[PDB]
């Protein structure tokens, strides 16, 4: 008998997540550019700490690491069935505990709201789009090149390139 | 994740609240066995100088008449399944509340039966340490349980190494 | 390298726990209840069912193991023969 508009909590959430590790995404590019230097593929193997010992390996560098992670992310499900992180940000944003138009079920259309000091994630929306898609462009151009923008005197006009595979 | 929140009664609780796992008192002792066989290490710098039978070279002390099979295995091994059928004959003979035959009615009252015979009785605390055996016995237990051959010669660089293998 | 008589040793381990009660008690077979003749009807059918008794040797002849398991099977057979061998007999240690 359910009709149309429901899911309550969801994937609103899904959206802030993307574009907010879409936003911390492009964190990953920035540096490269003003003075550009160093960037690409990189492998980075990130920013690498002193000189004494290490060598190519020292062992992964990541999957020890995501085990603290994961019990510290499984607790945003311990949170999106049964609300509960004190500072109450993202499950529907803060201003404490409204939201609860949507909360408590009954969205339909609903934009929301929070943050006692002024505005909202509102003009944080957008740049959580442009962030998100921005990625889409980031990672769509490699396969074909890697650099921005000069000046007028032969770049920016496109002159001879090799195109897709085939 | 065997224990990701289920069970009820009888094969729920019942067979598990402390039995099973009062049973696994014994899982934790033999592993105090096994961690009062292995610690010959543990401590290093010791005075072992040497017996204890090591790597097959004749037995407990020769016998005047050949060695009953061979080897110092089925001496020791064919005896132990059959003596210590002292403890658990006496473990299944038990029963909670009262002991006296298979007499009248006592299903349940207020009281309510009772709890595992030997429950927790307090000490909620055999089991914060029981569960962290099983996790060690079954866990990081595979440091040496993959490729188990030498021993321990650390010379410097880190740790962990992944896959590999 | 096979111990071979490991395991018939193993084995009359157990129907031997077999030799049991053909002594003691009362008669054969639990004498024949049901057999020939047929079973009340019984009927759906039919029974019985016990996981009530698996005692009553669980103790005392599981000590039959180690009988001519023991002494008479690895340690040559019963030495302390002699009664009556002269058309034939001997018997003589294989081993
Ligand atoms: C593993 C760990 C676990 C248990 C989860 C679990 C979950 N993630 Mg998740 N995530 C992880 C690492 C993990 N994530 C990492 C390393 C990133 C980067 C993300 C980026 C991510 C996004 C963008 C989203 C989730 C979402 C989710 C939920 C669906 C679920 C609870 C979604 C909800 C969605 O928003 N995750
Ligand atoms: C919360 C985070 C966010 C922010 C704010 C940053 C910020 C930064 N990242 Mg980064 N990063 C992020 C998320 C973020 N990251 C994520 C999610 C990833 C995984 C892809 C990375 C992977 C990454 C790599 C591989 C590297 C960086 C690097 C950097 C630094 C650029 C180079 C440098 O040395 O600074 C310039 C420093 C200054 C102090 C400016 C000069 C001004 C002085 C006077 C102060 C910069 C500090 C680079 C780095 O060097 O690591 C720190 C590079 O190694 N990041
Ligand atoms: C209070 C405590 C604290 C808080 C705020 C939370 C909050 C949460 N836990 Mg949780 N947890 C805690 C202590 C806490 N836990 C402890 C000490 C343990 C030891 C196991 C767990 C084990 C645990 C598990 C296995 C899971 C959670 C899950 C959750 C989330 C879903 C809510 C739920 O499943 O309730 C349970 C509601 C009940 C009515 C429990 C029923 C009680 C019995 C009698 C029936 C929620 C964010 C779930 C989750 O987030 O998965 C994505 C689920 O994974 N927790
Ligand atoms: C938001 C989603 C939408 C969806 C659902 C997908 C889904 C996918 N993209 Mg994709 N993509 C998108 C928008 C999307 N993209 C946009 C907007 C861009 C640029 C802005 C890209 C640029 C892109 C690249 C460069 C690649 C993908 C690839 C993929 C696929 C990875 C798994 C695979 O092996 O492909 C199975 C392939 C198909 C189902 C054929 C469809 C071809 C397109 C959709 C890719 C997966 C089907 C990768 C791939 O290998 O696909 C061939 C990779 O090549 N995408
Ligand atoms: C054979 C001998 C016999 C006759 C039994 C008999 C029994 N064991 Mg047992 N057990 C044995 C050797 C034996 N065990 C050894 C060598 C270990 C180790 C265990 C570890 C063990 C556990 C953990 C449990 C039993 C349990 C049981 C009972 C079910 C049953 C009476 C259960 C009681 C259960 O708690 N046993
Ligand atoms: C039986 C049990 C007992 C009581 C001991 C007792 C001892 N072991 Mg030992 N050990 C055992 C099982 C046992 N071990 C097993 C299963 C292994 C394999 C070892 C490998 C071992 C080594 C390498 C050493 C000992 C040593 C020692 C002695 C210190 C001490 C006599 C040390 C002498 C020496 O460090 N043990
Ligand atoms: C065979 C054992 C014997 C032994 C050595 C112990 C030893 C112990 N009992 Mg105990 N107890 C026993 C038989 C024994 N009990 C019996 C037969 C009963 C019923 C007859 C109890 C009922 C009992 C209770 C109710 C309590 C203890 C508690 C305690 C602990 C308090 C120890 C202390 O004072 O230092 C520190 C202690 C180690 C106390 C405890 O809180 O443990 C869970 C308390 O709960 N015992
Ligand atoms: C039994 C399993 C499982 C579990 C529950 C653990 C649990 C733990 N490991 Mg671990 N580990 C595992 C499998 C597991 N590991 C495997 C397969 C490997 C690869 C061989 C490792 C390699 C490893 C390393 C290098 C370290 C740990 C460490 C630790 C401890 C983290 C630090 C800490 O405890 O803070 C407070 C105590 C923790 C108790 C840390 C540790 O033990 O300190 C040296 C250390 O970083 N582990
Ligand atoms: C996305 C994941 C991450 C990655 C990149 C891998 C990658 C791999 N896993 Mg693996 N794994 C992971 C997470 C990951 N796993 C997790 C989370 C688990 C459980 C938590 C496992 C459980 C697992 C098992 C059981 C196995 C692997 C295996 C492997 C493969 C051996 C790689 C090799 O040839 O080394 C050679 C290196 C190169 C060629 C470098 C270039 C490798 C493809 C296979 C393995 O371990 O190898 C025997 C084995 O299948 N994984
Ligand atoms: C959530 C459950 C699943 C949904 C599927 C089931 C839908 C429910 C079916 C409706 C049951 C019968 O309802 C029935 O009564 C109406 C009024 O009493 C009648 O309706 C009629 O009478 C009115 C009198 O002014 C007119 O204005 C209406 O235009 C005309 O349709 C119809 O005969 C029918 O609509």
């Amino acid at each position: 008998l359910a009709e149309d508009p429901e899911n309550l909590r969801w994937f609103v959430q899904a959206e802030l997540v993307n574009g907010r590790w879409a936003m911390l995404g492009v964190a990953g590019m920035l540096l490269p550019e003003v003075f550009t230097s160093i960037g690409i593929i990189n492998v980075p193997k990130w920013y690498a700490a002193g000189k004494e010992e290490y060598f190519a390996s020292s062992s992964t560098l990541f999957v020890i690491e995501f085990i603290l992670s994961h019990y510290v992310e499984i607790r945003r499900w311990q949170d999106i069935k049964n609300p509960g992180s004190v500072n109450q940000d993202p499950i529907f944003k803060q201003y404490s505990l409204p939201a609860g138009e949507v909360g408590y079920p009954g969205g339909i259309f609903n934009p929301l709201n929070f943050a006692p000091t002024l505005e909202a994630k509102e003009k944080e929306i957008a740049n959580g789009r442009l962030m998100l898609a921005f990625l889409g462009f980031i990672i769509q151009h490699n396969v074909t090149g890697k650099g921005p923008f000069d000046n007028l005197l032969q770049h920016i006009s496109d002159p001879w390139h090799n195109t897709i595979v085939q | 994740s065997a224990p990701g929140d289920f069970g009820f009664d009888p094969l729920g609780l019942g067979e598990v609240p402390a039995n099973l796992e009062r049973y696994k008192e014994s899982e934790l002792i033999h592993c105090r066995w096994a961690m009062l066989a292995v610690p010959g290490i543990l401590v290093p710098e010791a005075l072992g100088y040497g017996q204890e039978w090591a790597a097959l070279p004749g037995g407990q002390a020769t016998y005047l008449g050949n060695p009953v099979p061979w080897g110092t295995l089925p001496t020791i091994l064919a005896i132990e399944f059959l003596a210590i059928a002292f403890v658990e004959h006496q473990r299944s003979m038990e029963k909670d509340p009262e002991k006296k035959k298979y007499p009248g009615g006592a299903f349940d009252p207020l009281g309510y039966s009772k709890d595992p015979k030997k429950l927790e009785e307090l000490k909620v605390k055999e089991i914060k340490n029981g569960r962290l055996a099983l996790l060690a016995f079954v866990g990081f237990c595979v440091q040496q349980s993959a490729y188990p051959g030498t021993g321990p010669l650390e010379n410097l660089a880190t740790h962990l190494a992944d896959p590999w293998h | 390298p096979s111990l071979v008589i490991s395991l018939s040793t193993g084995l009359s381990l157990f129907l031997g726990r077999f030799v049991f009660f053909n002594f003691q008690r009362e008669n054969m077979a639990k004498q024949v209840p049901e057999q020939n003749g047929m079973s009340h009807f019984e009927a759906g059918d039919t029974r019985a069912k016990e996981y009530v008794s698996l005692l009553k040797s669980n103790d005392p002849v599981g000590f039959n193991i180690v009988d001519v398991l023991a002494w008479g099977s690895i340690g040559h057979i019963v030495a302390y023969y002699i009664l009556a061998t002269a058309s034939n007999g001997y018997d003589p240690s294989f081993f």
